[PDB]
C-alpha cells in the first residue's frame, strides 16, 4: 500500500557503481590475510593435542 | 597354418560394476591424499622426535587415536578401501560397502574424483594373433618386451602375418639380424634392424629366410587417461600387495603379472574401453592401499 | 524421486501404502531391456562408448505381460525410480496400493510360483549397490510372507551369502520390528561429497546422478515440505506421528 | 519387363518411436532456442572482447559455469540432446534419458513445442518404378534432380512407364530432346521439351523413338509441416555433422546423401504420415545440435 | 589399365603467401563486420525515410561523408580489400598494401580474428583416382555430386579401384542399380544400394558385372575450421563476383565452378595443409566483398 | 631489433653508418637453407606442419664464403634481423660500417659483377612484403649507383613490373632525395594494443611476431645494458 520510491541515479557514474565495487574489492584482502595467519599459526604451533 | 597369441590377452574377466560414481571416485582421492600424509607423518615424526605428527595423521585417516595395545589397521577407511578393491577385480566380489560410508569418507578432504586429467604411458605389447604357414614355429614370450622366435624348415621363404591390433599407439621392432618387413599389398623394403609401426596401419608381413632362426623384440606405449595424482611406481606395488594379500582370489577370475598387464589385457577385450574406466580408478585404490599398508602393516 | 529418497524401512513402507500400482507401471514404449548399444559420451570419449541396457535403468523398457513382469516392475520402480511398460492391467489391480499386491491376498493376484533367483538375475543383482539390494529384499520378504514362503525365503538367503549379510531385519505382519530397523535405504539425498554437474559413463550411472541432481533442486522447490517450519499446515490425517501403524500390522 | 527404382526411396528403415510427446517436443524446442543464443554470445564476446555474454549464455544452456581446464560440451543438455537424436533416427537405438532429465531442460525457457505451425519445400524427386520393355534400357541417377537415361534397341517405339507416387505436388519433366508424354489411355500430344505433371493424375507413359537415347531431368516440390524455427540450411549442416560424428552409424539402418532425401524416403514408406512427424522433431533437433557444436569445437 | 581423376582436383596453383598475420586477419575480420552494418543500415533507410543511418555507416566504412556528385566507392578500405583478395589468390600478385594501412583499418572495431573458432562442412566429392582394367570405360562428372558410369564389355565381372583420399571424412556411394563394395582383403557382401565409407579405409573395390552400365553417385562431407562469422551463402556470391570483376585473372592460375571445388583442390595438393589456412581468411575477404559492393555497386 | 625499428630511410641510412659488418654476420653454425621440413604447430593441429626454410627467416643459417653470400647476409640483417655464417671474413672488413660496404669502394670489396635477379631469388623475394622489398631495393640502388650500373638497375626494375611500383624514390649521391623521402620501412614498431602472445603458423611469420612481442621489453631496457658495458671501454 505504502511502497516507497528507490532511486539510486546518484550512485551510478554511467553503468559503474563506485561503492559496490570498492566494497567487493575488499574480499580479495580479506583472503589474503585469512591465508596467511592459517599458515602463520600451523608453522608456529604445529600439530596439537588436548 | 598354425596361429601365435600372447598369454596375457586371453579371456579377460569382466571387472566390477559398484563404486564407480562421483562419491565413490573421490572416496579414492581421498584415501590416496590421506593416505600419503600418513608416510610422510613418519618423515616429520623422525625429525621432531615425537610421534605426535603420526598421531594427527593417523586420527584424520582412521577416525581413532592410535593404542599401543591393538595393532594399527586404519579403521574404517582401511575396510572400506579393501573392500572396494574387490569389487574392481571382478563382477562376483560383492559390492557390501554401504553408500553412506562413502559418502562420509569421502568428505574428509577436499578433492574433485575426476580420472580424466592427465594421461599415463602402458607399455604392455599387445600381439592379438602370429599368422604363420605350415613348416614354420612361432613362438611368443613376454609382455613388456615380447620376443618372437620364428624358424622355417621349409624349402623357400616363409610369410608370416603380424597383427598388433587397434589400440596402440607405437609399436618398435627390432630383429637380431636384419628382416624385411611391410604392410599388407605394399612392396617390401631392404633388409633393416629396426622398424617403427603404428598398429591402425594394418597386419605386417615379416619375409621369413630358410635357415637360422630370427627374433624380433617388440616394444609398445600406450596412453591411457588417468588422474593427475596417479603414481605408476605406487600403482604397481600395490598390485603385487593386494595379490599377496589375497584380495584377488576370487572364482573365475584371471591373474597377471603387473597392473600394465591387467589394463591392457581389458582394454584390448570386446567393448574394453568400459572396462578401462573402472581399471583406473582401481589402480588409484592400489597406489592408496600400497602407502597405507607400508605405514601400518598387519 | 520421491521414493528414492527414503532412507528408513518406516519411511519406505508408509509411501508404499499411499502409493497405487499405476505409478510403478509405464506408460512410455521404451526399449527391449537385454541389448548391446552404443551411446554417446563427448565428456569423456570421442568414439561411441559401448553399454548394455537392463531393466533397473531408470528410463521405462517394455515388460512381459505376464505376473513376473508386473513384480519385476514393481521392484525396479523401488530401485531404480521408473517401470516398464505393461498395459491393459486393469482398474482393478491399478487402484490397489503397492504393499497390498506386495502383501495382501484380497487383490486378486497369485504370485506363489514365483522364483525369487530368476527375479534378482533379470534384475541383474550382480550390478545393484547395497542400498539396491536391501529394497529389493524387502520386496522378496513381502511376497514370501503372503504366500506363506517364509521356508524359501531363507533357503534362498543361504545360497547367496553376501545378501544374507545385509538382509533388513523385520517381520511383514508386525509393526515393532519396522520402527525398530535402523538401516539406511536411501539412494538420493543431500551429499556430503562435492556433487557436479557432470556425465556419467554408464546408462545406470548416469540416470542415477540425474535423480540425485533432481533432488536437490526438489529439495530447495516449493513442492518439498518442510516439517520443521509447516508442520501446523499439514492435514492431520497424513501428519507424522510417532504412533504410526500401517493397518494390520 | 525391367523395372528401376530410385535409390534413396528403397527400404526406409523404420524411425524410433520414443520422445515424440509434447514434453519431448518441448525439450527439442527450448534446445534450438538455448543454442541459437549461445552461436549468438560467441559473436558478441568477439566484438566486446569479453567473455561475460559467452560464459553468460553458456551457463543457462549447460546450467554450470565454464571453468579452464575443463572442456566445454554443452553439459548435460548436449548429452541429452544427442542421445536423443539417435533415437530418432532408428528404432534400434537405445532409448537411456530419463523422463525427469527431460522435464528438467524443458523448463529452462519458454517456447510452444509445436511442429506444425509452418511449412517447408523438399526437392527429392520420388521415382517409385520405371517399368520398360524388353529391348530397352533405363538408367536414373540423382535425387535433387534425377536424369533418367533411355535407349530403345527395338525395331519400333517402345512405351515407358512412369510412377511418381501420391505424395509429391509438382514434378516437372525436362528432356535432352522434344518427347510425347501422357497419362494412361489419353491420346498422345505433340513433341515438347518440358511437361508440369500432377503425380496424382496417374501412371504417365512416355514414347521412346529408337535412336539417340533420351535424357529426362526431374525436378520436384513436396510440401512438409514444419515449426516456426525450422531453418534448412542449419538442418542439412546438422545432419552432416550428426553423420561424421557416428551418432548414425546403428545397425540395420540407410544411410542418406541430405536431409531431403532421409524426410521423402520416410514419406514414401508405409505409415509415412506417422514416421514424417518423428523426421521433423529430429530436423529440430539436427538444428540444435549444428549450432551447439559450432559455438564449442573440438580439434 | 586406365586412370580417372576428378577434374577440379588437377593442378591447384600455388596460393599468396601475404596478409596471413595477426594483424591482416583483424582487418579482413574489421571489413565484414563494417560491410554488414552497411546492408543493415541501407536498409533502415528505406524504412526510416531518413538517409541519416545510411550516413553513418558510410562514414565508418569510407572515412568520408556520401555525397551526391561523388561515386560512392567505399574510400580507402574498399581498395584495400580488394588488392588483399588478388594476393590470396595467387603467389604472383602484386601485393603492394602498406602494413601502416592495414593496421589503421584494423583500429576501426575491436575484433579478434581468430580463424579456428568454428567450422565449416564442404560438399565436394575427392575422387584421387579410379583404377579400371581392360575393356572397360570409366567417366567421372561433376564435383558438388560425382558419377561414375562404368561399362565392361569383357568376358567376365571386372574389378574396379576407388581413392577418395585421406582428408575427407565420410563418403556416401548410391548406385542405379545395387552393387557389390569391400575394402582390400575383405569378402564381398550382398548387393545394395547404398554404402556408408571412410575415405582413410583404404582403397575400395567394386564389382563390375557384365552387362548395362553401372552409376554410382558420391557424396562427401569435409570438415574445415572457419571463423565464426563465416557464412558459406555469401562466400559462394563474393566467389562469382570475384570472378567476373577480374580480381582472380591472373597468369599461371586455375579456375574452379565454386569455392567449394577451391578449398578442396587446395587441402589435396602435396603440402596442401599450409594452403587451407590461407582459403579460409580469402573467403571471409570474399564474404566481405559480396557485401560490400551489392551496397555500393561500380 | 634496432634495424627493423627504423621506419624512414633517413633512420635507415642512419643507422647504416654507425652499425659495424660484424653485427650483419652471425657466429652460430646454423642450418642450411632451401629445406622442405615438418614443424610443431600445436597451437592449431595435432599433426605437423609443413613449410620451407629459406635465408629471410629471423634464424640464422650457413653462409657461402663468396662476395655474393656476404651482400645476402647483409640484406638478410636489413629484412630479417640476423645475418648469416661466414667465417674467417677479416678484422679490417668487420669494422667497416655497412654504408662503407654497400657505398665506398675504400673497402676493398668488389661487387660488380653481382647479378640482382639471382640474389632476389635467393632470398625469396616473392615470400617478402612491401616492407622487406622496399628495404632490399634500397641495398640495391646503393650498390648500383657505386658500380656505375644505375643503367642495370632500371633495366631489372622494368622487367619486374610489381617491383617497379615500390621502389624507393632516392637518389643515392643527392642529399635532397633523403630528405623528402616520405617511404614508410618500419618491420617491427610499438604494437597496436590488439596484438596478442598466439604463435603463428609459418616460419617467417612467427619469428616476425616474436620480434613484435619483444620490442616493448627492448626499447626499455637496451639503453642501460648497452651502457654497463660501453662505459670504460
Amino acid at each position: 500500500f505504502a511502497l516507497a520510491q528507490i532511486n539510486a541515479d546518484d550512485e551510478f557514474i554511467g553503468a559503474i557503481d563506485k561503492e559496490s565495487a570498492e566494497y567487493l574489492d575488499e574480499y580479495a584482502t580479506l583472503a589474503r590475510d585469512i591465508s596467511n595467519s592459517l599458515t602463520l599459526v600451523k608453522a608456529a604451533f604445529g600439530p596439537l593435542e588436548r | 597354418a598354425n596361429r601365435a597369441t600372447s598369454a596375457f590377452l586371453d579371456n579377460p574377466h569382466p571387472v566390477g560394476v559398484n563404486y564407480v560414481d562421483e562419491g565413490s571416485r573421490q572416496f579414492v582421492a581421498v584415501a590416496e591424499l590421506l593416505a600419503s600424509k600418513l608416510i610422510d607423518s613418519s618423515r616429520e615424526s623422525d625429525e621432531s622426535n615425537s610421534d605426535v605428527p603420526f598421531v594427527q595423521a593417523y586420527s584424520k585417516f582412521a577416525d581413532d587415536n592410535p593404542r599401543h595395545l591393538r595393532v594399527k589397521t586404519g579403521g574404517k577407511m582401511a575396510n572400506a578401501l579393501t573392500n572396494v578393491i574387490r569389487s574392481y577385480y571382478s563382477i562376483n566380489a560383492p559390492a557390501i560397502v554401504p553408500q553412506v560410508e562413502i559418502d562420509r569418507l569421502a568428505s574428509k578432504a577436499t578433492v574433485s574424483g575426476d580420472m580424466y586429467n592427465s594421461y599415463a604411458i602402458f607399455n604392455s605389447v599387445p600381439i592379438v594373433e602370429v599368422l604363420s604357414p605350415a613348416r614354420t614355429t612361432v613362438s611368443i614370450v613376454g609382455s613388456d618386451r615380447a620376443d618372437v622366435t620364428m624358424l622355417n624348415t621349409g624349402a623357400g621363404a616363409a610369410n608370416i602375418t603380424f597383427n598388433f591390433g587397434q589400440i596402440a599407439e607405437t609399436v618398435i621392432l627390432k630383429g637380431s639380424v636384419p628382416f624385411q618387413l611391410a604392410r599388407l599389398n605394399q612392396p617390401m623394403p631392404a633388409a633393416r634392424f629396426t622398424y617403427k609401426l603404428r598398429p591402425l596401419d594394418g597386419p605386417f608381413i615379416v619375409v621369413l629366410p630358410v635357415g637360422n632362426p630370427l627374433v624380433i623384440s617388440a616394444t609398445a606405449a600406450t596412453r591411457i587417461q588417468v588422474p593427475l595424482a596417479f603414481n605408476k611406481a605406487l600403482v604397481e606395488s600395490g598390485f603385487q600387495t593386494a595379490m599377496n594379500d589375497g584380495l584377488f582370489d576370487i572364482q573365475n577370475v584371471n591373474y597377471y603379472s603387473s597392473f600394465d598387464e591387467f589394463i591392457i589385457s581389458q582394454y584390448h577385450a570386446q567393448d574394453g574401453i568400459n572396462r578401462v574406466s573402472t581399471c583406473v580408478i582401481l589402480g588409484l585404490a592400489l597406489q592408496a592401499y600400497d602407502q597405507m599398508r607400508r605405514a601400518l602393516p598387519v | 524421486m520421491d521414493v528414492l529418497s527414503k532412507g528408513s524401512l518406516k519411511e519406505l513402507l508408509a509411501h508404499l501404502e499411499k502409493t497405487p500400482l499405476e505409478e510403478a507401471i509405464s506408460y512410455r514404449i521404451g526399449t527391449v531391456p537385454y541389448q548391446n548399444v552404443l551411446i554417446s559420451r563427448n565428456e569423456y570419449y570421442n568414439q561411441l562408448y559401448p553399454d548394455t541396457t537392463s531393466l533397473i535403468d531408470g528410463v521405462s523398457r517394455e515388460g512381459q505381460r505376464n505376473v513376473n513382469g508386473l513384480i519385476m516392475s514393481i521392484i525396479s520402480y523401488v530401485v531404480s525410480g521408473s517401470g516398464h511398460y505393461i498395459p491393459n492391467i486393469g482398474f482393478m489391480l491399478l487402484r490397489r496400493s503397492i504393499l497390498d499386491i506386495l502383501t495382501k491376498h484380497d487383490t486378486g493376484l497369485v504370485t506363489n510360483n514365483l522364483n525369487y533367483g530368476i527375479i534378482a538375475r533379470n534384475l541383474t543383482v550382480s550390478k545393484m549397490n547395497c542400498e539396491q539390494r536391501k529394497r529389493m529384499l524387502i520386496c522378496f520378504k513381502l511376497l514370501a510372507y503372503k504366500d506363506g514362503n517364509q521356508n524359501d525365503y531363507e533357503i534362498y538367503l543361504n545360497q547367496n551369502i553376501p545378501l544374507k549379510q545385509i538382509a533388513p531385519n523385520f517381520i511383514p505382519g508386525d509393526m515393532r520390528t519396522v520402527i525398530h530397523n535402523q538401516d539406511q535405504l536411501a539412494i538420493v539425498g543431500i551429499p556430503a561429497y562435492r556433487l557436479t554437474q557432470s556425465t556419467e559413463l554408464s546408462i545406470r550411472d548416469d540416470n542415477a546422478k540425474s535423480y540425485k541432481l533432481g533432488y536437490v533442486d526438489w529439495y530447495n522447490s516449493n513442492s518439498f515440505l518442510r516439517e520443521r517450519s509447516e508442520f501446523n499446515l499439514i492435514r492431520l490425517k497424513d501428519r507424522d506421528t510417532k504412533y504410526g501403524k500401517l493397518n494390520g500390522w
